[PDB]
RNA sequence: UGUUUGCAAUUUUUUAUAGUAUAUAUCAAAUCAUCUUUAUGCUAUUCAUAGACCUUGGGUACAGUAUAAAAAUUAUAUAUGUAUUAAUUUACAUAUAUUUUUUCUAAGAAAUUAGGUAAGAUUUUGUUUAUAGAGAAAUUAGAUGUAAAAAAAAAAUCUUAUGAGGGCGGAUCCGCUUCUAAUAUUUUUUUGUAGUUAUUAUUAUAAUAAUAAUCAUGUUUAUUACUUAAAAAGCUUAAUGGCUUAAUCUUGCCUUACUGUUUGAUUAACAACAAAUCUUA
């Protein structure tokens, strides 16, 4: 619906926006002007490349809507037309370049990388449209980097140290702040001492985790999504950290 | 005005068709 | 192709186009937007079933259980009942045909949806005028201490609509006028019509007195009725005529 | 259920989607050509008036959201990548970064009247006028905490240029009006002088500049190119001054005439404007923040470096 | 334009009729003035 | 009588902005160019990438 | 009220100096009542007290 | 002067008398836009109430943690509420280096770059 | 056929039919200059048609991923080449004005125009924060807060009523008078404060309790109501008073800045008269 709405609004702007004056961008009798007129002629006078063929004036201006199952509104079609137009169609001397001689433009990169296909959970470029979470196994139960809070340091100063001792210092990270975003309280057994874990949100900009020579008894790590966390973390350990999750 | 150009355009079409016809008869004769 | 089908454009469009419901027109943005409203109305209806069953649980609950007694039990169901009425309107407020049927005057006024748009339209231009007449003509506080109209009333003399507070000729205002009323709430009630002339000059006491020119009671009215002829109040329609229509008049010299 | 019975039975939102056989025969281009005649016009002919002549005038004007209205602007055309970033990654960080805890049973804070009143036993204190704003003559707005219900965001941006030399060379104002037209995508409004200075040859009440204003998505897109395509290209740029801010949440800063021609819209057609006529601008960012520090924190979230000066 | 021609003729007749009444009444006013 | 002003907006296009990092995104602009490649941007600047080492009396 | 802000009498009555905090909170008015024992400002909900002023 | 005429021509086409007129839709056409408009705003309502729900949930996760942290004792010989009082300090939160620019500068993109992520980054 | 081409959608009115006043259609006016050739041309391809690689031509295309099948089509004069005629007749093309489609040199870039009327706006001055060039002094953007699901009930103190034609003395006249209604006032006796979304706890996805948010079916540039001391700005000229709920400002239409006569006042204009001032019909 968003694509259909954008395309629907792009044509309503064609009927209300002032026409496009090529004189203000292209000088008459130049490589750019000739290149623009040739491509404009193929688009049937429409100076835009992402609204198909539609004339805001004339006797056929009322027929602006598109029927069901149309490709013109898709994002793939929009990007395809904009890329096929970025290629020069006229040499610097004003002569049209042959069809087979035109140099195509470098196409964009695919949204799904090789990691998505391979399914490597230790890669940070996987699920580029979702938020990944660093989960580490302890010699076994999966969890986040955790540790005891000494008497000299605080909550944020302790989280920074544990992260460097567990995941190494080769990560460009930033602790959001001192406020904890979630807590998991394990009541005591009247015996065993309870635990009041306080989690601090963190964000990684670049780098990769390193478990070599870690101080804690850590074995493996993996960057999981919000959907894969509930399948890995325990029920009680997940119900307490799910409130910190985001939309994506 | 619009239909005026229409009628005057169709009128010129007949004249062009009369020229196309008559000139064709000469080409065949030659 | 007769007038029973609509205007010329419809009878003309209904002869050169294909027979297909308006909601089934194959348009991309129109069918992607209709699906958003479709699966939404299904959620509103799923909520009405959830809230209706919640009142049963509260209804079948001893008032003693509630810390506030029976007083706190009704204020909770009241908020629930009012919440359902809003869901019955939001389920059809986005329907494109409910708007078409209402604008064409073919809307069923017994349903909350049409009575909602009917009042929303009346409160846009007609209420602002009648509200002004009550103030500029000093109908308040003269006749009543305070008055806020809640229904529409359009009176026409001999088939001619009269503007609110318009000077009419003594000959035009000689027969009982036809009241084109319209109520916006459900149910059937008995109405009482009164026509009062509040400017009769009393020269003996140097003041004005009010005179009733018409009075009728026990007139059943529902949101489906629109026209009421004050001529036949006890003959055709049910009602008790307290005073027949008196031709309005004004002596020369008085305002 | 009686409630469901009160709903529209002839629901159009519950009809099945169109079919392929009926869609293949739906050819609007063929209907007009096949008709071979002009369809009679409808009897409903109401057009929005050119002037609003009151709330009780017979002919009324429709809202701006009505397509036929004279003020209708086509809706959004795309989702700016900057507004999607903020609402996705940064909206929660600002809330988590700046956050103060309130006990569960904390009583609501009642605001104090900033215009004091005289209270006492003196018979004169009764009808005394309210005291003046203590300190400054105008009351400053109070800061609102950054909670989950108040997330500072960008609202609009005003790009204004002042060309005093346009009073002598009228061609300097025409070029300035065209630069801001392409840079922002709107029709700038000409501005006039308000003071006279014989030393500067400034005359009041004469056109000496222009201005624009972009709202909604148009503002996020301007910041998208400004921060990621214009400012990085300025030579020896230190950042936005740390002193910018009107104490109410609006950040202001200007660009040199050599930095305005770096805009992708101006450099593409640079040879169309006369030489030495591309002016600077005073870019004013208006945000929903309620303080001077909340604005800097908002711009810091969008990748705007601030240099101390 | 099979059945629409009849409706068009009805529209044309409605217009040609008014144009006749307007010209038939405008002439009466010019005689009274 | 309050005048109802109309919007005077110039023609706008949909442009693909390819950053120096290779990433692309669509934007709304007035220039007719379809693809705008940026050789210098935040992804290629030291003020925005202080930790980046490649750009780095 | 006159052109020069002079307040005249529009009917035959008795002058009254009063304050109507309902109409305007910080204004003082002058009125004319038909009965000397009337008290202005009249309550907004009471009927208008008017005289015919006509002879038959 | 010739170049300036190219500018005046650009403003002339934007004159109120030159710009296109207000739209003129029929009923079936007007109703079709009425649903597209009635649905788009509803779509925004769903995206808003969803976006505002996550903000309320994330906020309630902190209130529960901070509230609990305010009652904890320790670590060691530390009075109750110490970590809470230290967790509410805003030292450098509103400074110049508050948020790292490397994170804020990286915005979303329709498609990734030649190198989506940099795993070879070294301190 | 004015009005956007798929279909009863604004207000009033005309006419006609049914109908016993209403209903439907139709017409006119108001609101608005939306631009309209159903293809006659273009485009692509092919087939003829010239010979040192030309003009003019006939076909083909089958259109929702809309299409070659209109992204904008005029007239006229001169003159040339091809070509044609009884002819500067016709067709074609250029040579270049000249006109129409107003669609291409920004009036929504320009005046401080001051009265009548209607609508809309409501601190504009100064002070102050910030802002390429820009400084003591140039432009621009800002400078209060609250509310917007919703109340219900008991008594009392007045005041009002062209309320009950109240009662009693002299229907609507007047002083005493109970009752009822309404506004206001008590800090008053309280009762209720939900629903929705989400969190936490208990209980068996639901229920209950607590906590938090909650104007929102609406282009978030939301909107609406209320509030924001005083001075200052503005209101034809000094000074004083006044106006912000208009006497200011903006815009539309206008020119009552009208003709004759006339009322009551300025505690009987100026401590007389006269020339005056305001107001009424
Ligand atoms: N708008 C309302 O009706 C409404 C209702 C309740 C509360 N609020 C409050 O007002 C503020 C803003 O409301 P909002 O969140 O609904 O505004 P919004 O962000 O959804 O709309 C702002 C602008 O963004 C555009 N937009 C919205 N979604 C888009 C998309 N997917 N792609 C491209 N453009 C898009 C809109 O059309 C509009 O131009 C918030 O504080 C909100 O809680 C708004
Ligand atoms: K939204
Ligand atoms: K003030
Ligand atoms: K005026
Ligand atoms: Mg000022
Ligand atoms: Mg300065
Ligand atoms: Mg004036
Ligand atoms: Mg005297």
């Amino acid at each position: 619906f968003e694509e259909s709405f954008y395309f629907y609004q792009k044509r309503l702007n064609e009927r209300l926006t002032a026409p496009f004056r090529k004189d203000f961008y292209f000088k008459k009798d130049t490589a750019a002007d000739l290149d623009w007129r040739i491509k404009l002629k193929e688009r049937h006078g429409v100076p835009a490349k992402d609204i198909g063929r539609y004339n805001p004036r004339g006797r056929m201006a009322w027929n602006d809507e598109v029927l069901v199952g149309s490709q013109t509104s898709s994002r793939k079609h929009m990007v395809e037309k904009l890329l096929a137009d970025a290629e020069m169609r006229v040499s610097e001397d004003g002569e049209e370049i042959p069809a087979e001689d035109r140099v195509p433009v470098e196409k964009p990169m695919p949204r799904r990388t090789e990691a998505d296909e391979k399914g490597d959970v230790k890669r940070l470029d996987r699920a580029l449209d979702k938020t990944l979470y660093l989960v580490v196994k302890k010699k076994a139960k999966w969890m986040f980097p955790t540790g005891v809070v000494p008497t000299d340091e605080g909550l944020h100063e302790t989280a920074a140290r544990i992260l460097a001792e567990s995941a190494g210092v080769n990560m460009n990270t930033w602790i959001v702040g001192r406020v904890p975003v979630a807590h998991h309280v394990v009541r005591p057994v009247f015996l065993k001492k309870g635990e009041k874990i306080f989690f601090l949100k963190g964000r990684i900009m670049a780098g990769q985790a390193d478990l070599t020579d870690n101080l804690h008894d850590l074995v493996d790590f993996k960057w999981l999504t919000q959907e894969e966390l509930r399948s890995t973390l325990a029920e009680e350990y997940f119900h307490s950290v799910k409130g910190m999750f985001a939309e994506r | 005005f619009l239909l005026g150009i229409k009628e005057r355009k169709l009128a010129k079409a007949d004249r062009r068709e009369e020229y196309r016809r008559r000139v064709r008869e000469k080409r065949e004769q030659r | 192709g007769g007038p029973e089908l609509g205007s010329r454009r419809r009878r003309a469009a209904l002869a050169t186009t294909g027979n297909l419901p308006f909601e089934q027109l194959p348009y991309q943005c129109f069918q992607d937007a209709r699906k958003i409203l479709q699966q939404d109305r299904a959620a509103k209806i799923a909520q009405i079933v959830k809230e209706t069953e919640k009142i049963k649980l509260i209804e079948a609950r001893d008032a003693s259980e509630f810390e506030g007694g029976e007083a706190a039990k009704q204020t909770r169901i009241k908020s629930l009942r009012k919440y359902i009425e809003e869901l019955k309107i939001l389920a059809d407020i986005n329907d494109p045909e409910v708007k078409r049927r209402f604008e064409d005057g073919r809307g069923d006024m017994t349903k909350p949806v049409y009575r909602f748009m009917a009042e929303r339209r009346w409160r846009s231009m007609d209420y602002k005028i009648i509200a002004q007449r009550i103030s500029q003509f000093h109908v308040v506080p003269d006749l009543l201490p305070a008055f806020d109209p809640t229904m529409d009333v359009k009176l026409s003399f001999r088939g001619y609509q009269v503007s609110p507070g318009a000077i009419l000729d003594s000959r035009v205002t000689e027969v009982a006028p036809t009241l084109r009323m319209q109520v916006f709430d459900k149910g059937e009630r008995l109405l009482t019509v009164v026509v009062i002339d509040s400017d009769v000059p009393d020269v003996t006491h140097d003041n004005f007195k009010r005179r009733c020119h018409f009075l009728a009671a026990n007139i059943p009215w529902d949101p489906s009725k629109t026209v009421l002829s004050l001529r036949s109040v006890g003959d055709r329609v049910e009602g008790d005529v307290g005073k027949p229509w008196l031709p309005p008049f004004a002596q020369k010299g008085s305002p | 259920i009686p409630d469901l019975a009160e709903l529209e039975t002839r629901s159009a939102l519950d009809a099945p989607i169109p079919s392929e056989e009926d869609k293949k025969e739906f050819r609007p281009w063929k209907r007009a050509a096949d008709r071979k005649a002009r369809l009679p016009s409808s009897r409903y002919q109401y057009h929005p008036p050119k002037y609003n002549r009151g709330p009780l005038h017979p002919i009324q004007s429709p809202p701006s959201s009505d397509p036929i209205a004279r003020d209708f602007v086509p809706g959004p055309f795309n989702m700016p990548r900057l507004k999607e970033t903020f609402r996705t990654v940064m909206a929660s960080d600002l809330m988590t970064l700046a956050y103060i805890h309130t006990p569960p049973g904390t009583p609501k804070k009642e605001p104090t009247e900033r215009l004091r009143a005289w209270e006492g036993d003196s018979p004169y204190f009764a009808n005394r006028a309210r005291r003046a704003p203590r300190g400054a003559p105008e009351l400053p707005i109070r800061e609102r905490d950054i909670s989950f219900r108040n997330i500072p965001e960008i609202k609009e941006i005003t790009v204004s240029t002042f060309v005093p030399l346009g009073l002598k060379n009228p061609d300097l104002l025409i070029v300035a009006r065209a630069v801001l037209l392409a840079m922002t995508g709107t029709m700038p409004e000409m501005t006039r002088s308000k003071n006279n200075v014989v030393q500067w040859q400034l005359q009041a009440n004469k056109p000496a500049g222009c201005k624009t204003t972009i709202y909604g998505n148009a503002a996020w897109e301007f910041m998208d190119r400004l921060i990621h395509l214009v400012l990085p290209r300025i030579k020896d740029w230190k950042g936005v001054p740390a002193s910018t801010g009107d104490g109410s949440g609006n950040v202001q800063f200007g660009l040199n005439p050599e930095d305005v021609q770096l805009f992708p819209e101006v450099e593409c057609n640079y040879d169309m404007y006369p030489a030495k006529m591309i002016p600077g601008c005073h870019i004013a960012i208006k945000t929903t923040a309620t303080s001077d520090r909340q604005a800097k924190l908002l711009l810091q979230s969008l990748g705007v470096p601030f240099y101390s000066n | 334009s099979s059945v629409i021609a009849e409706l068009i003729k009805e529209k044309l007749a409605a217009r040609a009729e008014y144009n006749a009444r307007q010209s038939a009444l405008r002439k009466l006013q010019q005689q009274k003035m | 009588a309050t005048f109802v002003p109309r919007h005077r907006r110039p023609y706008q296009f949909t442009q693909l902005v390819q950053l120096s990092d290779g990433s692309t995104f669509t934007v709304r602009t007035t220039m007719p160019t379809a693809l705008y490649k940026s050789a210098k941007d935040s992804r290629n600047h030291l003020l925005w990438q202080p930790s980046d080492k490649s750009l780095k009396a | 009220m006159g052109r020069d802000h002079t307040i005249h009498a529009a009917v035959a009555g008795y002058v009254k100096y009063y304050r109507d905090p309902q109409l305007h909170p910080d204004r003082q008015y002058i009125g004319v009542v038909f009965n000397r024992n009337d008290k202005l400002p009249y309550p907004k909900d009471a009927p208008r007290k008017r005289k015919l002023g006509l002879v038959a | 002067d010739p170049r300036i005429i190219n500018i005046l021509r650009h403003f002339a086409v934007l004159s109120p008398k030159r710009i296109p007129p207000p739209l003129r839709f029929g009923r079936n056409r007007y109703l079709r836009h009425w649903t597209i408009h009635r649905a788009w705003l509803l779509f925004r309502r769903q995206q808003r109430e969803q976006r505002e729900r996550i903000l309320m949930q994330q906020h309630q996760s902190m209130s529960n943690a901070c509230e609990e942290l305010r009652n904890t004792e320790g670590p060691g010989t530390r009075e109750t509420g110490y970590l809470y009082r230290v967790a509410m300090l805003k030292n450098g939160v509103y400074g110049l280096k508050s948020i790292p620019i490397e994170y804020a500068s990286r915005a979303l993109v329709e498609t990734p770059g030649r190198q989506a992520w940099n795993h070879e980054w070294k301190r």
